[PDB]
RNA sequence: GUGGGAGAGGGUGGUGGAAUUCCCGGAGUAGCGGUGAAAUGCGCAGAUACCGGGAGGAACGCCGAUGGCGAAGGCAGCCACCUGGUCCACCCGUGACGCUGAGGCGCGAAAGCGUGGGGAGCAAACCGGAUUAGAUACCCGGGUAGUCCACGCCCUAAACGAUGCGCGCUAGGUCUCUGGGUCUCCUGGGGGCCGAAGCUAACGCGUUAAGCGCGCCGCCUGGGGAGUACGGCCGCAAGGCUGAAACUCAAAGGAAUUGACGGGGGCCCGCACAAGCGGUGGAGCAUGUGGUUUAAUUCGAAGCAACGCGAAGAACCUUAC
RNA sequence: AGGCAAGGAGGUAAAAAUGU
C-alpha cells in the first residue's frame, strides 16, 4: 500500500470457456464466498443469452463488458475550497474491474425475480448499448467532462 | 548552466561610451528591450555599468527600445 | 451587419481570475470576444486553464463565422490560461501567424495593492 | 430558462412576436430570421411549448441581461440578515457579560436573529439555575430591542435561545 | 600640492518611456471583477477585453550584484549644472598643525502636524461584503487623511554591525568592488565569506577582531514598577529629551544542551487514508456501562489502552450487597 | 535529442474554544 505496487492476482481461469474475465465476473457476482452458486448463476445467464439473442454467450458478455468500460472517472481531491471532483483517466485492469462491478450492480438492480435471468438481461442490455451499467458509465463520463476544468490536478 | 556565447568576445573592439553607435548596442539587449545581465554580456563591472548608462541614453534619445514584444514564445 | 477580413489579431488577456480572448482586426478593432463567464463557466473555473482554452476556441469559431482565418496572437498577463488558450487557438485551424507577448509590466510604475506588495 | 435563437431554431413554421408586442402570426422561420436581421435584432423561440412555436424578435442578449438583473434583485431582496450566535458561559464576569450584551444589541440593530446559547462544560447539573438565571437577565436587559423568539432549549453541552428584533 | 579616477553622495533646472487611472474617439457585447470558495462591487445609460489620441500624478522595470556612495538618517530613469565627501599614484610642500570630544550648533527614515498647492495609484480611519462563536482582523470591494511637491515644525526607530571614534600591532586562504604598477603577479583603499593565535558564558568574533594595547567620550549597576510620575526644558499639538522613588518578586536574563512540541522542512512507514468487500449507526433481541431507581440494584474497569471487562457459567452457594 | 542545472513563471500552502 505504501512500500510496493502490490500485484494483481492471476485468477485461476474458467472451465466452461477457459476465460479469466469470466472467472472475474463470477467472483463479482458471488457474495458470501459461495462460488458454485454464483458460477451456476453465470452459466444460467449464459444459457438464457444463448436462448434469446442467439449468439455465443461468452462473446456477448465480453461485448457488454467492453461497452461499460470507462476511460475517465472523477477522483475526489481537495485543493482548497473543500474537496473537488477531479477527472482522470482510468487504468486498464482497474477500468475492467469497475465495469464488472457496475454490471453486477445493474443486474441486481433490475426488476425481474431471479438473479441469473437478471444477469443475462443486463448483459444483453450492455451489448445493445442501453440499460443500467451503460447508464452508470455514461453518468461517470459526464461527471468527467462536467469537471474537465479540474483535469490539470493530475495526481 | 548555459555555455553558448558572451557578447563581450562575440563583438569586436568597440566603444561602449558611444551611444550613437546602436547596431553595436542592440547586441546587449534581450529579445525584449532589456539590458542583458553580467552573465550574458560578460563585461567587467565598471564596463557593464558604463554600457548600461549608454543604453539608457540611447533609449532616451530613441535608438534602442525600452521594451519589446517577445516573439515566438 | 458583418464586415469580414480573413486576417487579424487575437488578444489574450490572461488574469488569474479569468481569461478573456478578444479577437480583432489587423489594426485592432474588436471583432468577437470570449471570456470565462461567456462560455458559462462562472466562478473559480472562469480563470482555470481549461476554461481559458474553451473561451479561445469559442472566439476562434466566432472569427471563422466572419471568414477570419489568419490571426496574430498577442498574449497579455500571465495566468493559468495563457498557454492553454494559445494551444486552443493553434488547434482551431486558425492560422496563428505569431505568438507575441505584451505583458503590461510597469517600468517601476505606481504602487500595487497590498496583495502585490510583500513580494514588494 | 434559455431558448433557440435564429439559426438554433430548426422547426419550419414559427409564430412571430415583436419588439414590444407585435403579433405577426405563424410565419416561416427563415422569414422571421430575415425580419430580425432587418431590425438588427434576433428571433428567439420564447414559447417552444406553443402552437407553431412562439418566437420573439428581440435583442436576446439584452433580455438575458435583464433576466440576470432581476435574479440579482431577487437575491439581494432575500434579506442578508440571519443568525448571529453568542455563546455565553456559566462563570462569566460582569464586564465581559456587558460586552456580549453590547454585541447582541449591535446585531439586533443590524437586523439579526440572535442564538444566545450558554456554553456548559463541567458539572452541567446546577446549570439551569445559574445558566437559566443568566439567560433571564440577558432577556431583561434587552426588553426594548429584543423580543424572545424562543425559550431556552438544552441540546448538547449547552442551552440555546434565539432572540428577535422588537420592531421591524 | 600635482596628476588621475569611482560612485543610487547632496541640491537645482530640465526631461523619457512603460504602467496605472481618467476623459474623449472608435470598434465590439454580457459580463467583468474578485476568491481558498464566495459575496457585495461596477456593467446594454454598453462595462470588461482591443486600438487611436489627450489629461494627469507618481514611481523609476531591465542593468542590479552577495555591488557603489554617504557620518548616519539614507540614496537608483537619463541629462545638465552647482557642490560634498573619498581613494590612488607622485613623495613635492607644511612641520605634530594630532586624537577625542561634556556642553553647543548642524543633520536625522517613517509616521505625525501647520500653511499653500497637487492628487494617478495606493491607502490608515471609515463604509460595504464575506469568514467566524464573535471579527472592531486577516480575505475581498470601495474610501478619507496621508502618501507627492513647496516652505515651516517635529525628532523618534530594531536611526542595528543591536559592535562609540581614532591610532598601533598580531597567520593565511578566499570572492568581490575600486585605484596604482616593470600587470598570467604585486601594492593601496573599501565590501563579504571561511579560518591561525588570542578571545568569548557560549554563540561566535577573528587585519573591517568582539584579539592584544593606548587615548578620549557615552553608558550600565537585578527584574517589574517605567521610559512612568514629579520637576525642568523643547515643540503649535501629538509628543520628545531629561528621569526617579515608594513598593514588589527571587528572580528577570543570555548562550547553548537534552527533550517535548509545531496548523516548520525532508525521508520513510502502518489497513492510516485512498481502491475494495463487508458491517456499526437505523429494527428487535443478547449482553456490558452511564444514569436513575432501590433495602440493596456489591465492588473494581474511563479516551485510544473502560464499556460480551475482572466473571472460563450470579436461581441457592457463588456474593463481596 | 536526452542529460544536469541555471533562471522566469504557473498550481499546492489558506480551515482547530468545551473535561476527571
Ligand atoms: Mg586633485
Ligand atoms: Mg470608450
Ligand atoms: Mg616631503
Ligand atoms: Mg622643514
Ligand atoms: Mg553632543
Ligand atoms: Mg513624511
Ligand atoms: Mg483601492
Ligand atoms: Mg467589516
Ligand atoms: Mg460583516
Ligand atoms: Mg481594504
Ligand atoms: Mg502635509
Ligand atoms: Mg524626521
Ligand atoms: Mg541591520
Ligand atoms: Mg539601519
Ligand atoms: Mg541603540
Ligand atoms: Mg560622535
Ligand atoms: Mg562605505
Ligand atoms: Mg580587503
Ligand atoms: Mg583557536
Ligand atoms: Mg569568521
Ligand atoms: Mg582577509
Ligand atoms: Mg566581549
Ligand atoms: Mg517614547
Ligand atoms: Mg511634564
Ligand atoms: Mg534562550
Ligand atoms: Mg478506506
Ligand atoms: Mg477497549
Amino acid at each position: 500500500a505504501r512500500r510496493r505496487r502490490a500485484e494483481v492476482r492471476q485468477l485461476q481461469p474458467d472451465l466452461v470457456y477457459g476465460d479469466v474475465l469470466v472467472t472475474a465476473f463470477i467472483n463479482k457476482i458471488m457474495r458470501d464466498g459461495k462460488k458454485n452458486l454464483a458460477a451456476r448463476i453465470f452459466y444460467d445467464a449464459c444459457k438464457i443469452i444463448q436462448e434469446k439473442t442467439g449468439q455465443e454467450p461468452l462473446k456477448v458478455f465480453k461485448q457488454a463488458v467492453e461497452n461499460v468500460k470507462p476511460r475517465m472517472e472523477v477522483r475526489s481531491r481537495r485543493v482548497g475550497g473543500a474537496n473537488y471532483q477531479v477527472p482522470m483517466e482510468v487504468s486498464p485492469r482497474r477500468q475492467q474491474s469497475l465495469a464488472l462491478r457496475w454490471l453486477v450492480q445493474a443486474a441486481n438492480q433490475r426488476p425481474e425475480r431471479r438473479a441469473a435471468v437478471r444477469i443475462a438481461h443486463e448483459l444483453m442490455d450492455a451489448a445493445e448499448g442501453k440499460g443500467g451499467a451503460v447508464k452508470k458509465k455514461e453518468d461517470v463520463e459526464r461527471m468527467a467532462e462536467a469537471n474537465r476544468a479540474y483535469a490539470h490536478y493530475r495526481w | 548552466p548555459s555555455r553558448k556565447a558572451k557578447v563581450k568576445a562575440t563583438l569586436g573592439e568597440f566603444d561602449l561610451r558611444d551611444y550613437r553607435n546602436v547596431e553595436v548596442l542592440k547586441r546587449f539587449l534581450s529579445e525584449t528591450g532589456k539590458i542583458l545581465p553580467r552573465r550574458r554580456t560578460g563585461l567587467s563591472a565598471k564596463e557593464q555599468r558604463i554600457l548600461a548608462k549608454t543604453i539608457k541614453r540611447a533609449r532616451i534619445l530613441g535608438l534602442l527600445p525600452f521594451t519589446e514584444k517577445l516573439v515566438r514564445k | 451587419v458583418k464586415r469580414q477580413v480573413a486576417s487579424g489579431r487575437a488578444y489574450i488577456h490572461a488574469s488569474y481570475n479569468n481569461t478573456i480572448v478578444t479577437i480583432t482586426d489587423p489594426d485592432g478593432n474588436p471583432i468577437t470576444w470570449s471570456s470565462g463567464g461567456v462560455i458559462g463557466y462562472k466562478g473559480s473555473r472562469k480563470g482555470t486553464p481549461y476554461a481559458a482554452q474553451l473561451a479561445a476556441l469559442d472566439a476562434a469559431k466566432k472569427a471563422m463565422a466572419y471568414g477570419m482565418q489568419s490571426v496574430d496572437v498577442i498574449v497579455r498577463g500571465t495566468g493559468a490560461g495563457r498557454e492553454q488558450a494559445i494551444r486552443a487557438l493553434q488547434a482551431s485551424g486558425l492560422q496563428v501567424k505569431s505568438i507575441v507577448d505584451d505583458t503590461p509590466v510597469p517600468h517601476n510604475g505606481c504602487r500595487p495593492k497590498k496583495k502585490f506588495r510583500k513580494a514588494s | 430558462k434559455e431558448y433557440l435563437t435564429n439559426e438554433r431554431i430548426r422547426a419550419k413554421q414559427v409564430r412571430v412576436v415583436g419588439p414590444d408586442g407585435k403579433q405577426l402570426g405563424i410565419m416561416d422561420t427563415r422569414e422571421a430570421l430575415r425580419l430580425a436581421q432587418e431590425m438588427d435584432l434576433d428571433l428567439v423561440l420564447v414559447g417552444p411549448n406553443a402552437d407553431p412555436p412562439v418566437a420573439r424578435i428581440m435583442d436576446y442578449s439584452k433580455w438575458r441581461y435583464e433576466q440576470q438583473m432581476a435574479e440579482k434583485e431577487a437575491r439581494k431582496k432575500a434579506k442578508r440578515t440571519e443568525v448571529k450566535s453568542i455563546k455565553f458561559r456559566v462563570k462569566i464576569d460582569e464586564h465581559d457579560y456587558q460586552t456580549k450584551l453590547g454585541h447582541i444589541k449591535r446585531f439586533l440593530q443590524e437586523g439579526h436573529k440572535v442564538k444566545v446559547t450558554i456554553m456548559f462544560r463541567g458539572r452541567e447539573v446546577a446549570h439551569p439555575e445559574l445558566g437559566e438565571r443568566i439567560l433571564n437577565r440577558v432577556t431583561e436587559d434587552l426588553k426594548d430591542l429584543a423580543v424572545v423568539e424562543m425559550k431556552p432549549e438544552m441540546l448538547g453541552r449547552d442551552m440555546n435561545m434565539l432572540l428577535a428584533p422588537v420592531k421591524v
